RNA sequence: GCUUUACUGCAGGCUGUCGCUGAG
RNA sequence: AUACAGGGUGACAACCCCGUACUCGAGACCAGUACGACGUGCGGUAGUGCCAGAGUAGCGGGGGUUGGAUAUCCCUCGCGA
RNA sequence: GCACGGAGGCGAAGAACCAUGGAUUUCCGAAUGAGAAUCUCUAACAAUUGCUUCGCGCAAUGAGGAACCCCGAGAACUGAAACAUCUCAGUAUCGGGAGGAACAGAAAACGCAAUGUGAUGUCGUUAGUAACCGCGAGUGAACGCGAUACAGCCCAAACC
């Protein structure tokens, strides 16, 4: 089976959803954790120093 | 004449001698059956506490903390590293055990602030320290002229910033002269080389 | 406009509440007429009805009811 | 699929945000809805 | 405080329910239960509500289909507004 | 318990606590482990009281030997609050010292004997 | 990337010692 | 013109308009600081071995860190005034 | 309101507009009664603490913030024309947290050795000096001095 086009058909599962906290469509409804703000994992908001250049 | 306290002090100079020697063998059994952080009504070292700033007052708390002995509980590298950094067993943390204790005790009491601390012995694998913590919100402390300084907003979470007793000592801040070049006024400001 | 602040404070706690429920009904009937594509509108009012109501509520709080 | 009461609400908003700039605004501004979304060509969130 | 009734839902189909079945359709706040819609309706139009069917609309509001007792007349109650 | 080397029968203790109350009214008494320590050192102590429910025991551990090398007599009390109450305090008391009895120099002296005999 | 009696180190296993640790 | 800074105005504007110099007013910070005042009482002589912070000072095993070399600062295991 | 349409309205009962103060301020959110993709289920400081009338009665914490600050964890490419110590560098990045600034701070100091200096930051200089280093490549202070600003105190104990 092609990993390409034919394997794309079975994709009707829902994972990432509108986030109650941040409003971004990153709330993984299966993990109940947001990949964008970290809602469901961290009380504090997900944030990293590498989201920008070292000296900025 | 000698203060009664002077005798407690005197017995803790050689904790493995005389009566205190037998007390420890006693307690340490009940101690190993207690939690990591246990609040206690009275300091086991009264001269020690009082000497550190303890009072028999409302808003003052003391607690015993158990921490493991030894070096760092460090995971081995999962990626590239030069031999110098492939180290695991001989790596020890840069923050002494007394200081971990003070912290674990502080977190257990979110509203309290660490005043000071002292060791109360250790066995083969624990290390115990009793920590003195003050309620900066309780009047009686807010109204005490020798403690109210800890109430100031600028003191929020002292331990976590190394403003504690053992915090500053561990920070290499003891000497005011030779040897404290990269220590004072702060490690971080000195490029962290101390 | 047709209902001033003085006049509102010259009411008794009960008059304000009487007046409030009055405005609410005028407004509700305004929205029904609007909901029926009704043209006999006069837009300056359905807007005045909202502000009036807000004044009445505002005074009620100030006066203690 | 089975939608919730919240979900239904947003889909509703989106359908509304999918209208065109009223003819009177053209006149009033002396002269484009950049958020026009087609059900087939585009994809909403959730 | 939010009010239960928002305004009457007048459409062709709302007319037929009215003329043919003595029903009044309203645009209510979605947090309102069939109970709250019933009472609010009776108190506002001084009528007897027999039944209340509701639907959360693709418009973001909640529609309510209220039937009045044979004793009241929908066509009339709606005519005065 | 580690500083306690002999058991004081309930009754003896009562006469002791009784003797203590008349002392505070008729004679002199020191309340508190520090003051009491200063009595034994200074020699102005005649009979010293030591509670047995003191925790941490460090607070009293020294009384015994200190007392013996100062010839001063001492008696054990079970409850810390009783010795407090008996001393006239609203709080408890780890130790107390009868600095010159009062209208009990007799009873007192004999308690000191009774204990000396209690080994 | 892989291999080994290539070079240098690291975990881990075995073993002596010290602490926990006491009586005859 | 104590005003020839800058802008606007149907084209190059000190004098068309805003403003600009001059003078004046207000809020904020300085700061619950400086000054002032209230209370407290500083200091000196002689005598007195009454008091003055311990797993510390110090040594040893192993690391880290530093310019710190024997002579940086720190951790950990043992010993210890 | 941006926003110059249409209709209609508000302003001398002084609107617009601006300043200060006040009212209102849905739901989710540290999110705190419980569960949930912003909704639902049947009184709530959930959790961890302090005081405690031992009743959540009175309080604290939690999250955010442009960077700055403090305490911990800590690479590799790279340089050495290879490369291991060394270097990049306590850098990137990670964990915990403070404030409007942090941190430091009134000597068990300095040691131009003196009949001298006199808390601490920071700035200039001392100096690419002293010191380190497959003594290779590289790394690298301090005292003092000239300045800025200045400020000196509280316990523990003895004796009560
Ligand atoms: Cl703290
Ligand atoms: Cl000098
Ligand atoms: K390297
Ligand atoms: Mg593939
Ligand atoms: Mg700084
Ligand atoms: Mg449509
Ligand atoms: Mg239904
Ligand atoms: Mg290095
Ligand atoms: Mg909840
Ligand atoms: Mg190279
Ligand atoms: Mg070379
Ligand atoms: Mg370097
Ligand atoms: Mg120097
Ligand atoms: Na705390
Ligand atoms: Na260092
Ligand atoms: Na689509
Ligand atoms: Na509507
Ligand atoms: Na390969
Ligand atoms: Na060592
Ligand atoms: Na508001
Ligand atoms: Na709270
Ligand atoms: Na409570
Ligand atoms: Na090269
Ligand atoms: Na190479
Ligand atoms: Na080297
Ligand atoms: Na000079």
């Amino acid at each position: 089976t092609g990993a390409g086009t034919p394997s794309q058909g079975k994709k009707n599962t829902t994972t990432h959803t509108k986030c109650r906290r941040c409003g971004e469509k990153s709330y993984h409804t299966k993990k109940k954790v947001c990949s964008s703000c970290g809602f469901g994992k961290s009380a504090k908001r997900r944030d990293y120093e590498w989201q920008s250049k070292a000296g900025e | 004449a000698r203060s009664a306290y002077s005798y407690i002090r005197e017995a803790w100079k050689r904790p493995k001698e005389g009566q205190i020697a037998e007390l420890m063998w006693h307690r340490m059994q009940e101690w190993r059956n207690e939690p990591a952080v246990v609040r206690i009504e009275r300091p086991t070292r009264l001269d020690r506490a009082r000497s550190l700033g303890y009072k028999a007052k409302q808003g003052i708390i003391v607690v015993r903390v158990a921490i493991r002995k030894g070096s760092s509980r460090r995971t081995r590298f999962n990626k590239g590293r030069r031999s110098k950094r492939m180290m695991v067993n001989r790596i020890t943390r840069k923050k002494n055990i007394q200081r971990i204790a003070e912290e674990r005790a502080n977190r257990k009491f979110p509203n309290l602030r660490v005043l000071n601390s002292y060791s109360v012995g250790e066995d083969g694998r624990h290390k115990w320290h009793e920590v003195i913590l003050i309620d900066p919100d309780h009047p009686a402390i807010k109204s005490d002229d020798q403690l109210s300084w800890i109430s100031r907003t600028r003191h929020r979470l002292r331990t976590f910033r190394g403003l504690t007793s053992a915090g500053r000592r561990c920070r290499g801040l003891r000497g005011q002269g030779k040897g404290s070049e990269k220590v004072r006024p702060s490690l971080r400001v000195n490029g962290a080389k101390a | 406009t047709v209902l001033h602040v003085q006049e509102i404070r010259d009411m008794t706690p009960a008059e304000r509440e009487a007046e409030l429920d009055d405005l609410k009904t005028e407004l509700l009937n305004a929205r029904a007429v609007q909901a029926a594509g009704g043209a006999p509108e006069n837009p300056g009012r359905i807007k005045e009805l909202r502000k009036a109501i807000a004044r009445i509520k505002t005074i009620q709080g100030e006066e203690g009811d | 699929g089975k939608k919730s009461k919240a979900t239904k609400k947003r889909l509703a908003k989106l359908d509304n945000q999918n209208s065109r700039v009223p003819a009177w605004v053209m006149l009033k501004t002396d002269e484009r809805n950049h958020k026009r979304r087609h059900w087939r060509r585009n994809d909403t969130d959730e | 405080s939010w009010d239960v009734i928002k305004h009457p839902h007048v459409t062709e189909k709302a007319m037929n329910d009215m003329d043919f079945q003595n029903k009044l359709q309203f645009a209510v706040d979605d947090r309102a239960s069939k109970g709250e819609v019933a009472d609010a309706v009776e108190e506002q139009y001084d009528v007897t509500v027999e039944q209340v069917n509701t639907q959360n609309t693709m418009d973001g509001e909640k529609k309510a289909v209220v039937r009045l007792s044979e004793d009241d007349d929908a066509q009339e109650v709606a005519s005065r507004i | 318990p580690v500083y306690v080397d002999f058991d004081v029968p309930a009754d003896l203790e009562d006469d002791a606590l009784e003797a203590l109350e008349v002392a505070r009214d008729t004679g002199a008494v020191k309340k508190g482990t520090n003051e009491t320590t200063k009595s034994i050192e200074r020699g102005s102590a005649e009979l010293v009281f030591v509670a047995e429910d003191v925790q941490p025991e460090e607070i009293v551990m020294h009384i015994p030997e200190l007392a013996d090398e100062k010839g001063v007599p001492f008696i054990f009390v079970e409850q810390q609050d009783d010795l407090g109450h008996a001393a006239g305090l609203e709080v408890g008391s780890a130790a107390a010292a009868v600095t010159d009895a009062g209208a009990a120099a007799t009873v007192l002296e004999e308690i000191a004997d009774k204990v000396e005999e209690l080994r």
